[PDB]
Formats: structure tokens, sequence, C-alpha cells
């Protein structure tokens, strides 16, 4: 069955990992 | 800065802002400010973007919002990375918690936030202190990064 630990763990790393990247160095 | 009462501050701070019960007097500080702008527009992304798996499971009381959020984030954080927007989830995922809470808890008792907040601050604190400290704490380092242009 589908993992809901897992899935919301991966997506909250991945939109934070993205939005890190959105902001450059200031 | 960095020491568990400060987090636990921008923790609760966090939570009265989604749940629309702000302290009166003196206001937020800075940080906050900076804070809950960019972890709500983070929250809301994230809440759309997994509603029917938030809705398959039940925040029925603070032990299961403490253990899915322990849960949740020793997964996120396993692969050893950390970052300003990482931090910044943390906050968002607790607002989801205390909302699904709200909703969803069998004994509704007015001071859950508060306790929700604390086990924040633990992780925030425990698993990732040394590296906030490390990039400049809360005003060198978070509010430097994500303040308005």
């Amino acid at each position: 069955q589908e993992d809901i630990i897992r899935n919301i763990a991966r997506h909250l790393a991945q939109v934070g990992d993205s939005m890190d990247r959105s902001i450059p160095p200031g | 800065d960095c020491e568990f009462g400060y987090i636990y501050r921008l923790a609760q701070d966090y939570l009265q802002c989604v749940l629309q019960i702000p302290q009166p007097g003196s206001g937020p500080s800075k940080t906050s400010r900076v804070l809950q702008n960019v972890a709500f527009s983070v929250q809301k992304e994230v809440e759309k973007n997994l509603k029917s798996c938030l809705d398959n499971v039940n925040v029925v009381s603070v032990d299961t919002a403490r253990t899915l959020f322990n849960q949740v984030m020793e997964k996120e954080f396993e692969d050893g990375i950390i970052n300003w927007g990482r931090i910044v989830t943390i906050f968002a995922f607790e607002g989801i918690l205390i909302k699904k809470l709200l909703r969803q808890q069998i004994a509704p008792d007015v001071d859950t936030y508060k306790e929700i907040s604390y086990f924040v601050a633990e992780f925030i604190m425990n698993n990732t202190g040394e590296w906030i400290r490390q990039n400049g704490g809360w005003e060198n380092g978070f509010v430097k990064k994500f303040e308005p242009k």
C-alpha cells in the first residue's frame, strides 16, 4: 500500500530543497 | 537565538498565526514575521499537493501528531542535508498538523498547539540547531535569506 509517512517526507524535502534554491545568496 | 526558548517562540508564533489567535502586545519578532509569510506559502502548496494523502491519516491526539511529526521529520532529514528551505517545511508541517488536530482531535483541548510547538522546537533544536548556528542563526542566516528584497 501507499506509504503515507514517506510520501509526505519526500514532498517536504523536495519543496524545501526547491525553495532554498529559488532564493539566491542574499 | 538557537536555544530552546527562542525556537519554541517561533513555533508557537506560527501556530497562533495559522489558528488566527495572535498574542496581543507587543507582536512577533522580525524573524517570526518573515517566517510566517514563507512558511504559510509552503503550507498552502503542500496541502494542495498532498490532499488525498493527508486525508488518509487521522490526527486524533497530540500523541498521534507527535509520532506522525517525528516519523515524517526523520524521513525528511535522513539524507543528512539541512538547508533553510527544509527548516521552513518543518513549520509548514506543524501548521498542517494543528489544522488536522483541530478537526479530528477526539477530546479537543485548547492548549494543544503549545504541546505541538514544544515537540517541533525539540526536533529543530536537537537535529538542526548546530547547522543553524553555523549558518548565521535566525537573524543573520534565516532572515537574511528570506526577508523581502
